[PDB]
């Protein structure tokens, strides 16, 4: 009828905005090493 | 050392060729033995001798006894066919789903064509053969199934034999899983299945259940608080060892989906092995 | 001839990091229908407010409610056995070797908050059986796991159908072959009728028992190892455990004579009313001077009650002179019993039948 606040009250509101990113490394950031690498025969659901 | 392959008619109506390249996906029964099986469906139902012709039996034991086949695709001028029932296994076969059932990776599946209601088949005018696909599903469920559907099927000729009303709603009636929603016997008309194939098989089993019931009765319980008489129960026996014997247990089928989507519906990406 | 499945798993209720590779694991199915059939399976003998509660209770205790609750698609797959085996061994005359197992497995995989959920999952199996809702319906059997990895909470859990142990020859460790142990300290001793001169394709069958006594009933897994078949196995279990048998036929019985109408019938001369029932003018008159026998339906309403065997024929073995060896290892400062099964293959298809004999 007539909502009459005899307590104080609060909300929670939430929000999420998308953002861009930079990226930017070094010489001495990281390393990469190529390891094995084998041609293997599976079984697919219509052929090889 | 060879195989067999199908016929391809070339040159057709291109209604035909549309509709058999629609119906391509579709599972396709295999043809017989030894040569081929095109009469077989139309001298199926010929004895009718001034009635309805029995054919649901007829048409499970041919199904029962009878494998499957996968079909490729349509070129004009040469057809392709790949058979794993006994000529030489393939590496994968795809098929598209059929059953609206949900059904899981990883445990044994049974084939059972089903006979209430309707179930989906391809006709074509110019052709006159029509093709059943059976429905698949796990031998567990198919037991309750079948259970349910024949206590459904007694409980209606039941109240329709009493005269008088005797359903007793005893709650809600609906079968949930993974979110799918079955409902059976919505209805109580056009039932061409429900009193028409299976009724001689349920009134046998229900008077041999009866004689059995009766000749325990007699004299079987204790602690409870010229006629020979053996030609009944001869008979009754022979009819209940028929009727195991023709049950049938047609567990073949398997599915194996490999990284395959957790819901299924008809009209996705599945596999054919046996076991 | 390889086929492999897929599955997802979470980490709230299973740790794939714990458990190691040859393990063996079984696929479950979400309750969607025994929820709804659990009103008809216990029936007007008992009350279905008990299980209401249960269900209720597990629900609560389960996480992720706005997932699991009516279907299966986004819960976890795949469960470790050892939990449930260790918390069924119990009622096997043998826990020196349980307790010492499980108190450093409650202490490392349990502790925090786990002592509530194990309470309450164990009463829930508990009115599950006492109710007889049947739940033995969605236990399959698979392949050895040996191969396991997980980002974030993703398990990508892979299995076979049958096992490769003799070809794998994975080389992914300091080992040269492949092996897969499970303990198998739930092994029922059957030996006792087949202590003989025995050999062959013997045949593993996994019986479930169901007892129908007084707030101890549950079901613990067996395991057997004997060349058997279906009908030999079943009049053993029958006759072996007549026992039980007839103290839960007596327990189920929670509450009627002979009579003459065999001899009239068949003697000649018989009474025959066909005419009269076909022209209904005494079609209520007639049956008054019969003989109502003063039936009852009260003395049993059902026989059903008293099952106890559900064995399933899963699992064989061609070796010869089959003999399982028990050795000690190491997995950080807890010895774990493990036993050396590599280099056999199994196969077959699941009987689930129930026998009340």
């Amino acid at each position: 009828t007539g909502f009459h606040p005899g307590i104080a009250f609060t909300v929670v509101r939430q929000d999420r905005f998308a953002t861009e990113q930079l990226l930017y490394a070094e010489r001495a950031s990281e390393s990469y090493f190529v390891g094995q690498i084998q041609v293997h025969h599976h079984d697919a659901i219509g052929g090889v | 050392p060879f195989e067999i392959e199908v016929l391809l008619p070339g040159e057709l109506s291109p209604a035909e060729t549309s509709a058999l390249q629609k119906c391509e996906g579709k599972i396709i029964t295999f043809s017989t033995l030894r040569h081929r099986a095109s009469l077989v469906d139309i001298a199926l139902s010929s004895y009718y001798i001034n009635g309805a012709p029995p054919d649901t039996l007829s048409l499970l034991e041919a199904y029962r006894m009878r494998f499957a086949a996968v079909i490729t695709r349509v070129i004009p001028g040469k057809l392709l066919a790949h058979a794993i029932g006994v000529g030489t296994p393939t590496p994968g076969l795809f098929i598209q789903n059929t059953s609206p059932v949900d059904l899981c990776n990883g445990d044994y599946i049974c084939l059972l064509p089903p006979v209430f209601g309707s179930a989906d088949s391809i006709r074509l005018d110019s052709v006159g053969l029509e093709i059943v696909f059976p429905l698949t599903i796990p031998q567990t469920l198919m037991r309750e199934i079948i259970a349910k559907v024949v206590a459904r099927a007694v409980e209606r000729t039941a109240a329709g034999a009493q005269i008088l009303p005797h359903e007793v709603l005893r709650g809600a009636d609906v079968i949930c899983y993974n979110g799918r929603r079955y409902e059976l016997e919505t209805n109580l008309q056009h039932r061409d299945g429900s009193d028409a194939a299976i009724r001689t098989l349920v009134l046998n089993l229900m008077f041999s259940i009866n004689e059995g019931c009766l000749l325990l009765l007699a004299l079987i319980p204790t602690l409870l608080v010229r006629f020979p008489i053996y030609e009944t129960i001869s008979s009754w026996i022979s009819t209940s060892s028929r009727l195991g014997d023709t049950l049938g247990t047609r567990a073949i089928l398997r599915v194996c989906v490999f990284d395959g989507p957790s819901t299924v519906h008809p009209g996705d990406r599945t596999a054919v092995i046996q076991v | 001839t390889t086929q492999l499945i897929q599955q997802v798993s979470l980490t709230d209720f299973f740790r794939p990091d714990i458990e190691h590779a040859g393990s063996i694991v079984l696929i479950l199915r979400h309750p969607s229908d025994m929820i709804g059939e659990a009103n008809t399976l216990t029936q007007a003998g008992r009350d279905p407010d008990v299980l209401l509660e249960g269900l209720r209770n597990l629900f609560n205790a389960c996480t992720a409610p706005w997932t699991v609750g009516e279907g299966g698609g986004l819960r976890a797959y795949v469960t470790s056995l050892s939990f449930i085996a260790a918390c069924r061994a119990e009622e096997y005359t043998d826990k020196q070797a349980a307790d010492a197992n499980r108190t450093a497995i409650v202490s490392a995989y349990g502790c925090s908050r786990m002592e509530t959920r194990l309470i309450r999952f164990s009463e829930c199996l508990r009115a599950m059986v006492q109710c007889h809702v049947f739940p033995h319906r969605f236990i399959s059997f698979f392949g050895s796991l040996l191969e396991y990895t997980i980002q974030d909470n993703l398990c990508n859990i892979t299995a076979v159908a049958k096992g490769p142990q003799e070809a794998a020859r994975t080389d992914k460790t300091s080992t040269r072959r492949v092996t897969a142990n499970i303990p198998a300290c739930v092994f029922w001793d059957v030996d006792k009728d087949l202590h003989l001169s025995a050999d062959g394709l013997k045949h593993v069958f996994l019986v479930f028992v169901y007892t129908q006594r007084r707030q101890r009933e549950g079901v613990r897994l067996h395991l057997a190892l004997s060349q058997l078949n279906e009908q030999c196995f079943g009049r053993g279990i029958g006759f072996l455990l007549g026992r039980i048998r007839a103290e839960n036929a007596a327990w189920g019985t929670e509450g009627t004579r002979a009579l003459p109408l065999v001899q009239l019938s068949n003697d000649p001369t018989s009474p025959r009313c066909s005419i009269g029932e076909i022209t209904g003018v005494n079609w209520n008159l007639a049956r008054q001077r019969l003989y109502q026998w003063t039936g009852d339906f009260r003395g049993l309403p059902t026989q059903l009650s008293c099952m106890y065997a559900a064995y399933t024929l899963i699992g064989t073995i061609p070796s010869e002179s089959v003999r399982y060896t028990r050795r000690m290892e190491r997995f950080g400062g807890y010895n774990v019993p493990t036993i050396w099964l590599e280099g056999v293959v199994w196969g077959g298809t699941n009987t689930w039948n129930e026998c009340y004999y």
